[PDB]
C-alpha cells in the first residue's frame, strides 16, 4: 500500500495515486489487505500484459499475415480468409482452441506454483524461470522472459523503471484492444474508429 | 498410521496443497483417514481396471449377456479375495489391520499382485483419473449424451 | 432459570444440556416421567431411534423417486412408496419377512440393550458400539458435534418421513412431485 | 462386562468355560436352563443338521441306495417322508433312534443331577483315533469346529428345507 503509492506516483507526477473506487483498500479472500494488493497488481499487470500482446496480435492478424508454414495432418491453413481476426479466432477448429487455451494455463499453472508468489513477498508480473523450482520434468532450453538473455546486466534502477513504462503502455492497450472490440459488436462506440473495424456482430467474450 | 503420514502420499504438487474443500480430513480420527486412505486406492485399482475392459471390448449391454450362474460366479470370487484381503490384513501382518496398524494399500491376498513409495505415489494418481474416467463412461456414454464433450 | 427454547418457561429440571440436542424443550415435563418404564434414558433412545429410521426412510424415498427402485425390484414403477410397497409385496413378499423378522431379533436385542443399559450405566441412550470408522476416538469437541448433528438432522427428519408417508397415503403421486405440484400451486 | 458379539450389551456370565463362546445370549437362556443341557442341546442340534443337510442335498442330486426298493422309487427329498412311513422305513430308524435316545436319556440325567463329569455332546465315539493324546487347546478347536459346522448346517438345512417347499425344483433350491 506504501509502496503502490510510490509506483503510481512515478507513473505519473500530475495524477500521484488514482483510486475512484478505492480498491485497493479491500481484501477479497481474507488474505490480508497487503496480500489482495498484491493479486490487484498481478491481475493489472496481466491485464495490460495480454492485452499489449492482443493489440500487435490484432493489426497482423487483421492485415494478411498468413504464415508458411501450416502445421497440420491433411491442410487447413490458418483461417485469415474471412479476416476479421474475432472472425478468424472462431474458424480455427473447435479442438485447435483447447491447445490454445491449455497451453496458457500451464503458464498461468506455472506462475502460481513457482518460485515466489505475488499474494506473498511480492514482485508481480516476474515469471519465474523454466530452469529452476524442480516442477517440470522435461527439461526445456529457454526461458519466458529471457530465452536470449537480452539483457542481462542492466541494473536495478534500470528494471525498475521498466515495470513503470510497462503499466503505462499496458494500460494503454488495455483501453487500445477494447476499443478495436467494441466497434465489432456497436459503431460509434470509439468516435476516431469508424469504418475502418467490421462489426464482427456475434460474441466477442464466448470461446466455442 | 497417524494422519500426517496418510496425507503424506501423494504429492501436493499438482494442486499446490492438500486438496480437502469440505474438511474431511480433519472430523476423526487416525483410524477413520486409513478408511479414506484405503478406500482411495481401492476406487482407483478397480476403475483401472474397468476402464481398459470397456475398450478391450468397444459396454452396457455386455453384462445383461452375461447369465445369472456368470454374474453370481464372479460376484463372489471377488468376495473371497475381499474377505482373505481383510483376513491377511489381520492376521499376516507385522503391524496389523489398516485400520489398526497396517498400511492401507498393501492389499494382502498372494497371488493376485503377481523406487515403489514412488510408484505408491503414481498408483493414486493413475487410479484417480481412471475414476473420473470410469464416471465419464457411464455419463458421458450413457445416461444424457452432450457430457464431456471431449 | 430459563429453558432456551421456550424462556417464558422455567428450565426442566432433569435437562441440563449434558444431550446432544439439549435446548430446554419440555413444557410438557415428559422428561420427569418415571412410572411405566418409561424415563428420560427411555425418552432419549425412543428420540435417538425415531431419529436414525427417520432419516433412513427419507433417502430410502429419495433413492428409488429419482434412480428408480432396485434391480429385481423393476416391477415397482410407482413414484408414490406408499403404493410402491404393495407391488413389491404383491411379487417378491419373503424379502419384507426377510428384513422384518431380521428387524424382530434386532430390535428385540436392543429392547433388553436398553433397559440392561438403563439399570447399569455402561451405556447411552442409543449407542450400540456402531463406531466402526472411529470417529468418537478423537477431538471430543468434534465428536460432541457429531453428537448434535445426528440429533438436528434426525429431529428434521422427523417430520420429514412423516410427511411423506402421509402425503404419500392421501396425494397417491410421490414426494417429490407432491412438492413440484405445490411450487406451481402457491407461486406468485 | 462386554459380552464380543452384542458389545452394547454386558458379558452372561454362564457362557464362560464352553468353547464356541462369543458372548451372545441377549435372552439370558443360560440364566434359566444349565449350560450343559443347553450345550448338549446346541450340539444334538447340530449333528442332526449336518446329517440332514448332507442327505437332503444327496437325495436330490439322484443319489439313491443300491438296490433301490420299489417303494423307494418315485421320491424327491420332500416327497420321502410321507412316503416311507406308509413303507415303514421312518418307523425303522424311528426304532434305533428312540434305542439310542433313552440311552442318551440316561446320560443327560446323569450329566445334569448325578454328576458324571461327563462333557455335553460326548459320547466316546472316536474310532477313527482324533485327539489322540492332543491337548486341552487342540480338543478346543476341534470342538469348536463341530459346533460352528454343526451352527451353520442348521441355517444351512433351514434354507434347503424351506426352499425346496417353495420350487419343487431342480437341486440348488431343493
Ligand atoms: C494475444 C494473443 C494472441 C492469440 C490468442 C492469437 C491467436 C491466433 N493467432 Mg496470432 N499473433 C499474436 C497474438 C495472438 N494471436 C502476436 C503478438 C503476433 C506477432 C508475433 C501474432 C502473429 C500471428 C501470425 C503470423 C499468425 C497468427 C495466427 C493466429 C491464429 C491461429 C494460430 C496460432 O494460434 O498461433 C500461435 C500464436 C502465435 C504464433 C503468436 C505468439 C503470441 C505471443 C504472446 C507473442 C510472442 C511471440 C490464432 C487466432 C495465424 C493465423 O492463421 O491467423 C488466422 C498466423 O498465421 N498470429
Ligand atoms: C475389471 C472389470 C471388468 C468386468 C466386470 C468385465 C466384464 C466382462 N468382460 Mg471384460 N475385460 C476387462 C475388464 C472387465 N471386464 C479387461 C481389463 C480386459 C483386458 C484383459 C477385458 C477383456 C475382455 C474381452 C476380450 C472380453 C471381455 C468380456 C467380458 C464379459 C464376459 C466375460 C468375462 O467375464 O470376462 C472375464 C474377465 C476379464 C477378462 C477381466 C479380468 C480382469 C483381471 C483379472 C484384472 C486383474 C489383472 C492383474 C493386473 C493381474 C492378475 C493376473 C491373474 C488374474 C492371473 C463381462 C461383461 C467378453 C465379452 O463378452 O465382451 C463383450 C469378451 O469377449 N473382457
Ligand atoms: C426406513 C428404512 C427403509 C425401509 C422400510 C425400506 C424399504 C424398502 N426399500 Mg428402501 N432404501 C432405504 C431405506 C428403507 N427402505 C435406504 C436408506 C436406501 C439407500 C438410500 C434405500 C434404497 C432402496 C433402493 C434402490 C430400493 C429400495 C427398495 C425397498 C423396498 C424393498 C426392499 C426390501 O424389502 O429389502 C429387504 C430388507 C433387507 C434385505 C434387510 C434390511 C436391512 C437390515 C434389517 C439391516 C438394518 C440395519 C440397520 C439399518 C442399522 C443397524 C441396527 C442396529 C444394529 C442398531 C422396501 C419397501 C427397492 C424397491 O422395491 O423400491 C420400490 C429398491 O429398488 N430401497
Ligand atoms: C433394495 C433391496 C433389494 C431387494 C429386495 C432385491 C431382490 C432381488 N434382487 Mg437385487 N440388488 C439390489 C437390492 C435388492 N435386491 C442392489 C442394491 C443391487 C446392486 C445395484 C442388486 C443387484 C442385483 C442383480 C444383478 C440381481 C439382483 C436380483 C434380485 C432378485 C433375486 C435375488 C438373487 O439374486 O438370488 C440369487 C431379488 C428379487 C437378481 C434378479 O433377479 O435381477 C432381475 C439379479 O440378477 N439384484
Ligand atoms: C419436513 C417438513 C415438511 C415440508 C417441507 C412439507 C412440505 C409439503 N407438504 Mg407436508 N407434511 C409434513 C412435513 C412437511 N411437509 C408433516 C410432518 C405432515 C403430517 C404427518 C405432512 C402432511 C402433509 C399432507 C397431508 C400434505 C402435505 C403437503 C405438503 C406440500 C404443501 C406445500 C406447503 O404447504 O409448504 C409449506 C409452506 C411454507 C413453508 C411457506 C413458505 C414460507 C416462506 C419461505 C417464508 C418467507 C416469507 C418472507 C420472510 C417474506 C418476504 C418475502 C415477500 C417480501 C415477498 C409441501 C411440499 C400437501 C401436498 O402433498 O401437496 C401436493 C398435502 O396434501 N403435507
Ligand atoms: C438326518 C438324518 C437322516 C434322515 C432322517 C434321513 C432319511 C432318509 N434318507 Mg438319508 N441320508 C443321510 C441322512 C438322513 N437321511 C445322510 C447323512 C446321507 C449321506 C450318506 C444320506 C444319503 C441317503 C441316500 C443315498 C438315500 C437316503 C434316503 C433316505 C430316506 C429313506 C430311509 C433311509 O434310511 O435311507 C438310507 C439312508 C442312508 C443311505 C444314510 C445312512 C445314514 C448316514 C450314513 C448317517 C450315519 C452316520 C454314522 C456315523 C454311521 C455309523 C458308523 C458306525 C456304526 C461305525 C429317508 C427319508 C433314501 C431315499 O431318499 O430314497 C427315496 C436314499 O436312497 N439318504
Ligand atoms: C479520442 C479517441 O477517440 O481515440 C480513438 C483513437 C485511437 C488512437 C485509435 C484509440 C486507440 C488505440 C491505442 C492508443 C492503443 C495502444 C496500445 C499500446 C500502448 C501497445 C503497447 C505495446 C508494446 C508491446 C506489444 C511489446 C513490448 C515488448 C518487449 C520485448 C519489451 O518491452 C522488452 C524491453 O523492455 C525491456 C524488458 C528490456 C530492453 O532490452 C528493452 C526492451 C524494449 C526490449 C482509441 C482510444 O481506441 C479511440
Ligand atoms: C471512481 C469512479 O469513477 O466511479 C465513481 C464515481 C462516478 C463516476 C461519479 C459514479 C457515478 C454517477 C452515475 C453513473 C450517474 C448515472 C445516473 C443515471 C443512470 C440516471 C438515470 C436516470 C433516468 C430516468 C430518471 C428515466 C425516466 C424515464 C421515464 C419516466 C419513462 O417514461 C421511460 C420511457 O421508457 C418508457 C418507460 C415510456 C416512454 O413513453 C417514455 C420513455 C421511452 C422515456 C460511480 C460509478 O457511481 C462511482
Ligand atoms: C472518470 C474516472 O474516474 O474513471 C475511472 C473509473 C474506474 C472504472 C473506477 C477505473 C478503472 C478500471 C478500468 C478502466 C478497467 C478496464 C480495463 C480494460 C479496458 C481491460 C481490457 C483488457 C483486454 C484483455 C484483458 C484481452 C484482450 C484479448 C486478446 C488480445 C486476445 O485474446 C486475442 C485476440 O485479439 C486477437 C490478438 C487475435 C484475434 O484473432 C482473436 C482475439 C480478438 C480474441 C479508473 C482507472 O479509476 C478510471
Ligand atoms: O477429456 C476429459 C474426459 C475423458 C476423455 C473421459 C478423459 C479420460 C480417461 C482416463 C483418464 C482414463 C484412465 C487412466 C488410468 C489411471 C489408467 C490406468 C490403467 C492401469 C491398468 C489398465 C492395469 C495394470 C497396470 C499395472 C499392473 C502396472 O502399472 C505395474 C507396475 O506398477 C507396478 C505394479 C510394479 C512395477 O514393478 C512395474 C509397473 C511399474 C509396470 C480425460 C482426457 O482425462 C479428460
Ligand atoms: C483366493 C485367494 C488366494 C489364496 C488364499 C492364495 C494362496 C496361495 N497362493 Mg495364490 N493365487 C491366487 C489367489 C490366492 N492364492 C490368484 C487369484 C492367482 C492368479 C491365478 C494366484 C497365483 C499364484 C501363483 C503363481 C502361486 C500362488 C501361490 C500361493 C500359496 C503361497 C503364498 C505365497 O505366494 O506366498 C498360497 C497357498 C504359490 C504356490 O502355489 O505355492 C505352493 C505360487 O507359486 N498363487
Amino acid at each position: 500500500k506504501d509502496d503502490l503509492i510510490a509506483i503510481a506516483e512515478k507513473s505519473n507526477p500530475v495524477l500521484k495515486y488514482y483510486d475512484p473506487l478505492q480498491l485497493g483498500s479491500t481484501t477479497i479472500w481474507g488474505e490480508t489487505n497487503s496480500a489482495t494488493i498484491g493479486f490487484l497488481r498481478q491481475s493489472e499487470i496481466k491485464h495490460g500484459r495480454i492485452a499489449m500482446a492482443a493489440f500487435v496480435g490484432y493489426i497482423v492478424q487483421a492485415n494478411g499475415i498468413h504464415f508458411p508454414w501450416p502445421m497440420s495432418f491433411d491442410g487447413t491453413p490458418f483461417p485469415a480468409d474471412a479476416g476479421s481476426p474475432p472472425e478468424q479466432w472462431d474458424a480455427l477448429s473447435d479442438a485447435a482452441k483447447w491447445q490454445i487455451i491449455l497451453f496458457i494455463g500451464f503458464l498461468e499453472w506455472f506462475s502460481e506454483a513457482a518460485g515466489k508468489h505475488y499474494m506473498r513477498g511480492g514482485k508481480p508480473g516476474a515469471f519465474p524461470n523454466f530452469s529452476d523450482s524442480d516442477l517440470i520434468p522435461h527439461p526445456v532450453p529457454l526461458n519466458l522472459y529471457d530465452p536470449f538473455g537480452f539483457s542481462k546486466g542492466k541494473t536495478e534502477a534500470q528494471k525498475a523503471d521498466g515495470l513503470i513504462k510497462e503499466l503505462n503502455n499496458g494500460r494503454l492497450a488495455m483501453i487500445g484492444i477494447m476499443g478495436f472490440l467494441a466497434e465489432q459488436k456497436v459503431e460509434g462506440s470509439v468516435p476516431l474508429l469508424k469504418g475502418v473495424v467490421p462489426h464482427y456482430d456475434g460474441e466477442v467474450m464466448a470461446p466455442f | 498410521i497417524s494422519k500426517e503420514a496418510i496425507l503424506s502420499s501423494p504429492d501436493t504438487t499438482e494442486i499446490g496443497r492438500v486438496w480437502d474443500p469440505l474438511g474431511l480430513a480433519e472430523i476423526g480420527s487416525a483410524e477413520t483417514l486409513a478408511w479414506y486412505r484405503h478406500s482411495e486406492v481401492k476406487h482407483g485399482r478397480i476403475a483401472m481396471a474397468a476402464f481398459v475392459g470397456w475398450w478391450a471390448v468397444g459396454g452396457l449391454e455386455a453384462w445383461d449377456a452375461v447369465p445369472g450362474w456368470g454374474k453370481a460366479q464372479m460376484l463372489l470370487f471377488a468376495g473371497l479375495i475381499e474377505f482373505h484381503d481383510e483376513l491377511f490384513h489381520t492376521r499376516r501382518t507385522e503391524g496389523g489391520h489398516y485400520l489398526r496398524g497396517g498400511t492401507p494399500g498393501k492389499n494382502m491376498v498372494p497371488g493376485l499382485f503377481d523406487e515403489l513409495a514412488k510408484g505408491r505415489d503414481r498408483e493414486i494418481k493413475n487410479g484417480r483419473l481412471a475414476m473420473i474416467g470410469v464416471a465419464g463412461l457411464y455419463c458421458a456414454a450413457t445416461i444424457p449424451g452432450s457430457v464431456p464433450l471431449q | 432459570e430459563k429453558s432456551q427454547s421456550l424462556p417464558f418457561m422455567n428450565r426442566p429440571p432433569l435437562l441440563d444440556g449434558s444431550m446432544a440436542g439439549d435446548v430446554g424443550f419440555d413444557p410438557l415435563g415428559l422428561s420427569n416421567i418415571d412410572d411405566v418404564g418409561i424415563d428420560l434414558y427411555w425418552l432419549r433412545e425412543a428420540e435417538i431411534k425415531h431419529c436414525r429410521v427417520a432419516m433412513l426412510a427419507v433417502v430410502g424415498i429419495l433413492q428409488v423417486e429419482i434412480f428408480g427402485p432396485a434391480p429385481g425390484c423393476e416391477m415397482a414403477t410407482d413414484k408414490c412408496q406408499m403404493d410402491a410397497f404393495w407391488q413389491i409385496w404383491g411379487a417378491h413378499p419373503q424379502y419384507i419377512a426377510f428384513g422384518l423378522i431380521m428387524i424382530m431379533m434386532i430390535e428385540m436385542i436392543s429392547g433388553i440393550a436398553t433397559t440392561q443399559g438403563r439399570e447399569s450405566g455402561e451405556r447411552a441412550p442409543g449407542d450400540f458400539g456402531l463406531d466402526p470408522l472411529g470417529y468418537g476416538k478423537g477431538d471430543a469437541a468434534g465428536y460432541a458435534r457429531l453428537q448434535a448433528q445426528e440429533i438436528a438432522n434426525g429431529r428434521l427428519a422427523m417430520f420429514a418421513a412423516a410427511g411423506e408417508i402421509m402425503q404419500g397415503c392421501t396425494t397417491h403421486q410421490g414426494a417429490l412431485e407432491n412438492l413440484m405440484t405445490a411450487l406451481r400451486d402457491n407461486s406468485f | 462386562k462386554k459380552s464380543q458379539a452384542l458389545p452394547f450389551l454386558p458379558y452372561p456370565e454362564n457362557l464362560a468355560g464352553y468353547v464356541g463362546d462369543a458372548g451372545f445370549d441377549p435372552f439370558r437362556f443360560s440364566d434359566f436352563a444349565p449350560m450343559d443341557f443347553l450345550r448338549e442341546a446346541e450340539i444334538k442340534h447340530g449333528r442332526i443338521c449336518m446329517l440332514a443337510w448332507l442327505g437332503f442335498v444327496a437325495v436330490d442330486l439322484g443319489a439313491r441306495i443300491y438296490p433301490l426298493p420299489e417303494a423307494y422309487e418315485g421320491l424327491t427329498a420332500v416327497t420321502a417322508h410321507d412316503a416311507l412311513v406308509q413303507q415303514g422305513a421312518m418307523s425303522q430308524i424311528f426304532l434305533w433312534c428312540s434305542v439310542f435316545e433313552a440311552i442318551s436319556t440316561v446320560s443327560v440325567i446323569q450329566m445334569l443331577y448325578e454328576e458324571s463329569g461327563r462333557e455335553p455332546g460326548y459320547f466316546g465315539f472316536d474310532p477313527l483315533g482324533f485327539l489322540n493324546g492332543k491337548s486341552e487347546a487342540e480338543v478346543n478347536e476341534m470342538k469348536l469346529k463341530e459346533i460352528k459346522n454343526g451352527r451353520l448346517a442348521m441355517l444351512a438345512f433351514s434354507g434347503v428345507v424351506t426352499q425346496a417347499v417353495l420350487t419343487q425344483g431342480p437341486f440348488p433350491y431343493v
